[PDB]
Parts: C-alpha cells; structure tokens; sequence
C-alpha cells in the first residue's frame, strides 16, 4: 500500500507529461509510431537542483512500467581488478536488452562520466568510452530506454549529452504555490489532522522549500504534535495535527539551500524603530507587493523594482531596519557583510559572488542584504580584484537573465565612494535617506526604547 | 531497414574518398598490381562528435562484400594479466586468415593514450602491442583497419604516423546543401505533408550536426502526434506540418553549445526606441556575411565581425544584445566578463581556448563579451600573473593564425579608457559604437515602447514629459514608468480593500496625478562630468 | 594617392578596415537596388564607387595615437 505511483508526485505536470509521452506510448501501443515512420527518443535525463524529486519520479516509473527495470548506481559499477568495470557494464546491458523492451537507470552518472578530458585517470575514461560506444554504436539498441540523474548536469561528457544518448534533458526546477500545494496534499494524505487547517495558506507562506523540505516540515509538525500530548504519555486515537502545529513546524523550518548561509538574528518588530514610518511603510510596499498581488503587476504589464540603498550618518537604524525585516519579513533573508565574499585565491571571489547569487535567485523570493556596500563595491579606477568583483556584480545582478525576484538592500554610509554604475536605476534605484532624528523622532525612539523596562512616572521625555 | 551509401549524405569528398578506397583495391588489384605501388591500408576518421563516423563505418561494413570485424575499443582487455596482447593477436589473426577482410575500431583513443601521459603499465603494453603488430616484419597482407575518435590530438604520433593510420579524413560539419541533403534523407522514410519548405528549414539551421537533424526530426513527429491528443483512421491522416516544423526548429538548439545555453527574456526590436542607426547597423552586419555570401565573394574581401558597445550606463547596450540574441539568425553564446577565470594555473586559457573552439564549431555564432574592462585591463606586482596571460590568449584567438571563417564579437562596457589599445585596433573591434543619452523624439519613443502593453489614460502627455525631462536615461524612464505603475497598484489595493471591509476595477489605468506623484522624485542617473568623459573620449577618436 | 596622402597616422589595419567598409556600402546598396527592382517587377553598381570610399573617409578612425607611438621610439632610444 505504501508503493510509490503516478499520484504521488506533485507540483510537476509539464515534466510528467514529457517523460510519459515518451515512456508509456512506446511500451502501450507503438502502432502511431510504426505508422509515422520515425522512432521516438529512447534516453532521457533529469537534472535540477537536490531534492526535487527526480529520484521518487524514476521509482514510481520502475514500481508502475509493466516492462522490465534496471538499476544502476553511479559509483558502483567499478571494481577493484582491471577491465572488470567494463565487463559488469556490458553484462548489465547485455542482460537488460536481452529480456524485455526494459529501462536502466543510472544514478548520479556524473560520478562515472567525468567529461573523459579534465579526468586525470585511466580507469574512469575507459568506462566513459565504453559507456559511449555500447549505448552508440553498431547493434545500438533493443528498443532498450536509458535514464539518468544528477543533481548537476554540467560536468557530463559533450559526446554522452549529445543525441541518440541523452537528448531530451527534462528539467526539474523548484515548485510553484500551487505545486507546494499540491505536495502537502500528497504528504497529508496519512493524517487525522484536523477540521480548521487550511494548506493553502501554509503553501503561501512556504517559499523556497523544494519539496523534501515540505517533507520535513511534515515529519516536525507530527513531532510537535505527539510531543504536545509527554503528559498524557485513548491516546493512540486521539493523536492530531493541529494548525498551532503546523505554524511551530513552519516557524522552527528553514529551506535547505540556504542553510549553509543561516545566521542568529535579534528579534525586532517595526514598534522597535521610533519614527522613519514613511519608510518602513514604502519598504512594506516594496517587498510585499511583488509577492502578494504578482497578478496586478501582470495585468499591469510591468515588472516591479527590485532596489533600495541605505545611505546617512552612522547610527540612525539602517542595520536596524535590515534586522527588523530578516525578523518580520515573508520572503527569505540573506545577510551577508562586505568582505566576507573575498578570497586570496584567484577568481574564487567571482566565484563565491556568483554562488551567492545564483542561490539567492533560486531561493527566490528572498531580499538580499549587502552591508558596507562602499567596501564591496569600489569606485573604478592587488590584481584588480575588486574590479573584477564589481564587474561581476554588474553584469549578474543587470545582465542576460531573467532576474526572477531577488530585492537587494544595501546599507553604507559612504555613497560618493560608490561608483555610478551600481547606483543606476534598475539595480538600485531607491535611494532612502535617513538623517538624524528631530524632536518628535527623539521622541518616538525613546518610547520605543523604554517599551518595556520600569520607568518612573517622574520621568519626562 | 538496411543502411547503405544511399543514407549519408552532407559529406561528399570524405565518402568518395573511403569508396574509392575500400572499393577499388577490392573490386580490381589488378589495376594496382600494373602500377606497381601498393594501395594505403589505414585511415583514421577524427571529428567532432555525432558527425556520422559510426554511420560511416557501419554502412562500409554492412555493404561490403568482405568480412568485417569489430573491436570496441574499451573491450579488448580482461582481468588476466597479458590478456589485452592475446586478444589483440587473436583477433587480427583470425580476421587476415578468414580473407582480406576489414577491421574497425572505435574510440581508439580510450586504449592509445600516447604511450607518455600513461601510467598504468597494461596501457603501454597493450599501445606497443598495437603497435609493433601493425608495423612489424611480414605483418600483414590485404588488410585494412579502420579507426574512428574524437580527439585525434591525444593519440601516439608513432601510432598516427604513415604506414599504420597514414590518412586522417575530417568528416567536418555540413553546409547549407549538406543540411538539406541530411533532411531529405531522414524525411524519405515518413510521409510529412504535401506542404513544406526543406530548403527553407536547412536555411534557419546554422550549427547543426546531423544528428540534431535527427533530433529535430523526431521532435516535429512527437509534435504532429501530440497535435491529435485530444483524438487519442487516425494513422492514416497522421503527419507534421510546418507549424510543427516550426515549433520544433524554434526549440532546437545545437547539441554542441548544449553546456552553454542559459535563457534570456523575451525582447523584440519594437522594444527599443530610437538607435535607429545602431539598429541598422547590427542587423546588416549579422545578416549579410550569412545572408549573401555570393556578393562579399565577388568583391572580394571578407568584412568586419567585430563591434563594442560604450556608453554611459542606462542607454540600452544590453537591450540590445538581448533584441541580438532573440531575432538573430545565428547562434547565440552568452560569455559573463569574469566567468572564464579559475584558480588553476592556465586552467583560465584553457576555458578561453575550449569556449572560442565552440564558437568556431557553432559558426556562424555571435559572442558577447559582456564587461570586456573586467575581462581584459590595459596591461600588467602582478596579481598572479595571468590577466596578461589571458588578454594574449584573447588577442591572438582573435586575430592569429586562423581562418576565422563566421564569429562576430560583441563587446558591452563603460569604461572604454581601461580597455587594451590592441583590442581596439581594426580587424578586432573595428565598429566603435557610441550610444548617446536619448534626445526628445528618443525619449518620446522610450517612453512609449515601454509603455505599449499597459492600460494608459489619454490625458497623458509624452511629449511634455520628454520636454521636461532633459539629461534623463533610458533607465530612468523606466523606473519613473515603474514608480507609477506601483502607486496605481498601492491605489487599487487600499481601496480594494476599504471595499471588502465596508462590504464585511477603481483605478484600470495609471493616471495624470499617479504619473505627477512618481515624476515628483525622479532622478537623474549620469552625471555631467561623467557624460562629459564620455563625449571627449568619442572626440578624441572622431577628430583623428 | 590622394586618400594616402590625406590620411596620416592609420595603418594598415585601418585602410584594411576602410576597404572592407566600402564593400559593405557597396553590397547594402547593390542588395537595397535589387529588392527594390524585384518588388517594383511584382549589377547596378558592378565597381566601387568615389562616394562609398567618401563615407569610409568620414566615419574611419585611426588605430594608435602619437602619445602611444612614442613608447616604441624611447624604447629604440633607450638601446
Ligand atoms: N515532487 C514531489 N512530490 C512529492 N514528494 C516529493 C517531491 N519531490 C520530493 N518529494 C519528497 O522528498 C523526497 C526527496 O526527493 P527525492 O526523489 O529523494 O530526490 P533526490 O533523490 O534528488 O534527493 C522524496 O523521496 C519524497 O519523499
Ligand atoms: N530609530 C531608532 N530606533 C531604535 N533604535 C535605534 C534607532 N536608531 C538607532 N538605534 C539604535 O542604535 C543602533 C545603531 O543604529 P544602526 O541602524 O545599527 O546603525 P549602524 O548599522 O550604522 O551602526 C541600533 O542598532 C539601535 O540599537
Ligand atoms: N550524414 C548523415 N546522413 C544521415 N544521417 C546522419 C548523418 N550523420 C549523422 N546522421 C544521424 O545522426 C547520427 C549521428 O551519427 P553517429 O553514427 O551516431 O555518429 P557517432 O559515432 O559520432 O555517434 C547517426 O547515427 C544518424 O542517425
Ligand atoms: N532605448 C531603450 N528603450 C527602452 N528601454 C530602455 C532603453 N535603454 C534602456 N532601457 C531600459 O533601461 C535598462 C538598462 O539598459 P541596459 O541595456 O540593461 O543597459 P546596461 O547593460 O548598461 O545596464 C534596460 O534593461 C531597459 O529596461
Ligand atoms: F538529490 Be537528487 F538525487 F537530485
Ligand atoms: F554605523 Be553604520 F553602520 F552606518
Ligand atoms: F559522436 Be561520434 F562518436 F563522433
Ligand atoms: F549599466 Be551598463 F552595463 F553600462
Ligand atoms: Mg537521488
Ligand atoms: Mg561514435
Ligand atoms: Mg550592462
């Protein structure tokens, strides 16, 4: 009963339906195609990020296809004596032609198809050869079908990625609402929660979570939810997961790609900064139009801005107003300070620049905080790293992509040393101002500041 | 569902070659024997992936009437140790003794690797044995060995020297005929329509390698089927047209360029306004070099292929690399400025020579270096020694010892005065193009370009916001366009929701007051002193 | 021998470049006659002409400057 199937993968239709037409219709009835003449692919591969779900799409295949199934794990083929890496391989694939019309499936190949050129080694390009010249070659195929997976698809041999043995590269990319959705109806199918939960709304909030992760969201909300009854612990039937549950679960949860980057933030809500109301309030604008109301800026015809900098005299709530919005903030927060992204390395710092920002685009939608953004960014004019580095923010925050939704915040208090190009509008357009309180600021600040401690009634602000 | 000479096609002088060869000596010696000089009896068939080696090799094999025999080349070793030599030994001997057959190796690269970079002892042993077997005392009589790889570079020169693989025919990428001919081959078989354009489909496909032919071909058949979902008498109408033609050839791309394709927004020509010198210039100059060889011909003389974009920063550069990359006729590569350099040491030459390689093999292809300043500094307390290094490894590729038959390169930056004079000179980046800060009518067409598919009230005046705005940019524009647009959005939510609640379209289109409220604030992005480099850096070129 | 003795400081990337820009002159306007007749219907130009080599003139450019070209002859100098 717990077999996987069709039904249990959510959140991606598209890519279903690619890998179906081309895996069920050949094996179900290959008259049409007799018919038109041309054969259909016969070697798919799926690539995205960790923990999409390519890995429960190729189960639920080999647990439904009638026709035989083969499973291969990357790293396992090899052995320790000479040329016997080649012979598992070709009985493997003598085997699996021989029985039936059947599938193999090769997991992670990007473990033993190291591009057979920047491989040092020998063994390794004699199985990427082999592999080559028995999934192409003379006495090619036995209406056999290949698959394959691996998290990233780049280093792959050109020759293997060509077609005819990986040609459709169906890609797996993270959900939608409506995908993180219907996952955690696909999840909640085995609970007696409740008759108040709404997923939808928890689907809403749930942004960067690639699926495992609404798995892990899940299995926390049922611990909470048996660990609210230690007292007790008539019980077995009374278990349920409640929406208080859930809410703790979605709290305490984090997306996995961004916990290599989690950070302690203090807890601060927007009664903590006295004053700047007509900044909190256009910055709530900024970050929730965008991912509350997407389908008036369609109707609208025009993308929303995606910049604000921060610049005035030290100590006026610039940090401040960062920390309040990781805090009180939807979307993802991203805290990163000026130089950490620096390397003595050559080209590690474009490196690390465009790892950051790759993640933080595809854990969008996140607001990306840039703290001492004239340290980072220097004005133009050790090898020129940091020209390089601001060239590289330039070009991968405003060049030829489709910039999905990543809000950037810069906090400085040096602008002029800034170079122009960074302040243009359509990177940074929003240039707040912050200046030093007046009276009725000073006086909203020390409210907020003497909210709760034991003040004498004597005293006058 | 034979395969003969009559299915490869695209490659003329190569197949006449190995026919003449495998035919001749076998259909008659004794022409041979008169002459006196004994025929060649090797050839090794080197190119880039999925050219049609293999296609070759078994169509000779399964035509031919001699006996054939084949060694996959990561096959022949075995556990045992001095096994690899003996199957070698058997199965040469076995193939001269059976008659004067015909043997084919493939992928000889994986069991010759030069016989120095190997470390592993059977290798060597096994290369030598190769070796001392074709070229020895009394070896062979009547035997010709095929080879078929796809880096000819690493294999033992010994090895590739005449007597043993004496002949190395380029089985090289197709043409526009060879297009067309590999089409009409792949779509005999099937029944297509009784309307359709080959010629024209060869013409749209640039860097193809047959088998993506192939490809294409399968996907408009997937297409034409999935056309009749609904249905699914039917068999009997099926076939692919030229919308499925179309579709199909719209999401094809070349399997080489595979690793370097990453997507762009949509963007169209009618999305800019003014650059209307700039945009003339751009298509004729990626238009006729693929469009009209036959006149550059008789002229006699190639024409330029590289330009440079610089200008202040908010004029439209990478606008119109995108306008380039998505109505462009040629293969597209996307190149970021720092993207090419790693640690390693000439691992960074490396990835330039590996990704100006790919743009040769995709030819006709346009290469945008974006942040060329990042790219390549002036010259030279070195940091690490290798922007020189590559800057030498970018001039030379560029102009060197090469035919440099279709690459255009395009370069975007705005800091001209840091950029390498060589890289300026003719023949490199001859086309200087200046961008300007946009006039009155530029900015009335910027203005009304952004504004195409948006609900806009008549009562606006772009005329009077071009006449107010003066030394604006493109990118300020559209950030006061955007200002607008989210006060109208602010507008509509707050009574949106002033409406729901008194309960428990007010505003269809940006208005005068929400345009007067985002102008309120607007702010220029380019200062004068920088506009005033800019214009004394275009001088100083024009007044030579 | 007139444009030669005009033009001072190019080189001959830059005549090289002039020349291939009158081509394209040449070719745009041979091309733009030919559609034009074409579409009227449903070698015009067979040499180059003086006023394609006078826009070349106008809008070519000069590869080096002096105050770079002095670097060589110091260099010369110095040994
Ligand atoms: N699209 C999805 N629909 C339903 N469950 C999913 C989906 N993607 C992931 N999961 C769940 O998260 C787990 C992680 O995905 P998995 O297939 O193991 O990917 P991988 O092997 O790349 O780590 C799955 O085993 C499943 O329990
Ligand atoms: N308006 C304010 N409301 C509340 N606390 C404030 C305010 N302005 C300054 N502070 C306090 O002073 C500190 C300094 O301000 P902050 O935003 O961190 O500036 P910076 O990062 O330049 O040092 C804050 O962290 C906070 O403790
Ligand atoms: N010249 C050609 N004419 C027709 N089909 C071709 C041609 N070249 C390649 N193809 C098709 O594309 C495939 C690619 O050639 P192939 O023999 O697989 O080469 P390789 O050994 O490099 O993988 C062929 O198997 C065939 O299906
Ligand atoms: N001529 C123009 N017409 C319309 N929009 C323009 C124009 N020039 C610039 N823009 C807008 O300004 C942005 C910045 O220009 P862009 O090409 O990206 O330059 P850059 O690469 O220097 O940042 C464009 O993405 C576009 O939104
Ligand atoms: F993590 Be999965 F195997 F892509
Ligand atoms: F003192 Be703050 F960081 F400007
Ligand atoms: F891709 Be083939 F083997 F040249
Ligand atoms: F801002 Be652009 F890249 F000049
Ligand atoms: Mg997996
Ligand atoms: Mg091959
Ligand atoms: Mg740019």
């Amino acid at each position: 009963l717990n077999e996987v199937g069709y039904d249990d993968i959510g959140g991606c239709r598209k890519q279903l339906a690619q890998i179906k037409e081309m895996v069920e219709l050949p094996l179900r009835h290959p008259a049409l195609f007799k018919a038109i003449g041309v054969k259909p692919p016969r070697g798919i591969l799926l690539y995205g990020p960790p923990g999409t779900g390519k890995t429960l799409i190729a189960r639920a295949v080999a647990n439904e296809t009638g026709a035989f199934f083969f499973l291969i794990n990357g790293p396992e083929i090899m052995s320790k004596l000479a040329g016997e890496s080649e012979s598992n391989l070709r009985k493997a694939f003598e085997e699996a032609e021989k029985n039936a019309p059947a599938i193999i499936f090769i997991d992670e190949l990007d473990a033993i198809a190291p591009k057979r050129e920047k491989t040092h080694g020998e063994v390794e390009r004699r199985i990427v050869s082999q592999l080559l010249t028995l999934m192409d070659g003379l006495k090619q195929r036995a209406h056999v079908i290949v698959m394959a997976a691996t998290n990233r698809p780049n280093s792959i041999d050109p020759a293997l990625r060509r077609f005819g043995r990986f040609d459709r590269e169906v890609d797996i990319g993270i959900p939608d609402a409506t995908g993180r959705l219907e996952i955690l109806q696909i999840h909640t199918k085995n609970m007696k929660l409740a008759d108040d939960v709404d997923l939808e709304q928890v689907a809403n909030e749930t942004h960067g979570h690639v699926g495992a992760d609404l798995a892990a969201l899940c299995s926390e909300a049922a611990l909470q939810a048996i660990r609210k009854k230690m007292d007790l612990i008539e019980v077995m039937n009374s278990l349920a997961v409640t929406m208080d549950d859930f809410r703790w679960a979605l709290s305490q949860s984090n997306p996995s790609a961004l916990r290599e980057t989690v950070v302690e933030v203090p807890q601060v809500t927007w009664e903590d900064i006295g004053g700047l109301e007509d900044v909190k309030r256009e910055l709530q604008e900024l970050v929730q139009y965008p991912v509350e109301h997407p389908d008036k800026f369609l109707k609208f015809g025009m993308t929303p801005s995606k910049g604000v900098l921060f610049y005035g005299p030290p100590g006026c709530g610039k940090t401040l107003l960062a920390k309040a919005i990781a805090n009180e903030c939807q979307a993802n927060f991203i805290s990163i300070k000026g130089p950490e992204l620096l390397t003595m390395w050559f080209g590690e710092s474009e490196a690390n620049v465009r790892e950051i920002f790759d993640k933080a685009r595809q854990a969008a939608p996140c607001v990306l905080f840039f703290d001492e953004l004239d340290s980072i960014a220097k004005a133009r004019g050790g090898g020129g790293a940091a020209d390089r580095v601001i060239n590289q923010i330039l070009t991968e925050m405003d060049g030829m992509s489709t910039k999905k939704n990543v809000f950037i915040i810069g906090a400085t208090n040096r602008p002029d040393i800034i170079d122009p190009a960074i302040l243009r509008p359509g990177r940074l357009d929003q240039l707040i101002y912050i200046p030093l309180p007046d009276e009725k600021s000073r006086v909203a600040i020390l409210k907020a500041n003497l909210r709760k401690s034991p003040v004498a009634k004597d005293v006058d602000l | 569902n034979e395969v003969g000479y009559d299915d490869i096609g695209g490659c003329r002088k190569q197949l006449a070659q190995i026919k003449e060869m495998v035919e001749l000596p076998l259909r008659h010696p004794a022409l041979f024997k008169a002459i006196g000089v004994k025929p060649p009896r090797g050839i090794l068939l080197y190119g880039p992936p999925g050219t049609g080696k293999t296609l070759i090799a078994r169509a000779v094999a399964n035509e031919t009437g001699a006996f054939f025999f084949l060694i996959n080349g990561p096959e022949i070793m075995s556990k045992l140790a001095g096994e690899s030599e003996s199957n070698l030994r058997k199965a040469f001997e076995e193939a001269e003794k059976n008659a004067p057959a015909i043997i084919f190796i493939d992928e000889l690269d994986a069991i010759a690797p030069k016989r120095e970079k190997t470390h592993g002892e059977v290798e060597r042993r096994i290369v030598s044995q190769l070796l001392t077997l074709m070229d020895g005392l009394k070896q062979r009589a009547h035997v010709i060995v095929m080879a078929a790889t796809n880096r000819p570079n690493s294999i033992d020169p010994a090895l590739r020297r005449f007597g043993r693989f004496d002949r190395e025919v380029d089985i090289g990428i197709p043409d526009a005929t060879g297009r067309l001919e590999i089409l009409q081959i792949h779509t005999k078989n099937m029944k297509l329509a009784d309307d359709v354009d080959l010629e024209q489909v060869a013409n749209e496909t640039h860097g193809h390698v047959g088998a993506d032919l192939a490809a294409l071909c399968s996907e408009a058949a997937l297409q034409a089927i999935r056309k009749k979902m609904d249905l699914i008498e039917v068999m009997n109408s099926l076939a692919v047209t030229m919308d499925d033609f179309r579709w199909a050839l719209s999401q094809s791309n070349p399997s080489a360029l595979r690793e370097t394709v990453v997507e762009v927004p949509q963007v169209t020509w009618e999305d800019i306004g003014g650059l209307e010198d700039v945009k003339r210039e751009l298509q004729e100059l990626v238009q006729y070099p693929v469009e009209h060889p036959d006149k550059f011909l008789k002229f006699g003389m190639t024409p330029s292929k590289g330009v440079l974009f610089y200008g202040p920063p908010g004029c439209g550069k990478t606008l119109l690399a995108k306008a380039i990359a998505n109505e462009c006729q040629a293969n597209f590569i996307s190149i970021k400025g720092p993207e090419l350099l790693t640690m390693w040491f000439g691992e960074s030459e490396a990835n330039v020579r590996e990704i100006f390689d790919k743009a040769r093999q995709a030819a006709p292809c346009v290469l945008f270096f974006d942040e060329l300043d990042s790219i390549a500094k002036a010259r030279g307390g070195d940091g690490g020694g290798a922007a020189d290094r590559v800057i030498n490894q970018i001039l030379t590729e560029m102009d060197g010892m090469s035919t440099k038959k279709n690459v255009f390169i395009i370069g975007a930056t705005n800091r001209p005065d840091i950029i390498d004079p060589a890289i300026l000179r003719p023949g490199r980046l001859d086309q200087l193009i200046y961008i300007p800060l946009p006039d009155e009518k530029s900015r009335v067409a910027i203005l009304k370009a952004n504004l195409r598919k948006s609900p806009v009230a008549k009562d606006v005046d772009l005329e009077f916001l071009a006449k107010m705005t003066n030394g604006f940019s493109g990118a300020d524009l559209t950030e006061i366009c955007q200002r607008a647009c989210k006060l109208a959005i602010r507008e509509s939510i707050e009574s949106e929701i002033r409406r729901e609640r008194e309960r428990q379209d007010p505003v269809p289109e940006i208005r005068r007051d929400h345009f007067e409220e985002a102008m309120r604030f607007a702010r220029r992005s380019v200062s004068d002193n920088d506009i005033r480099k800019y214009e004394m850096f275009a001088q100083t070129l024009q007044q030579s």
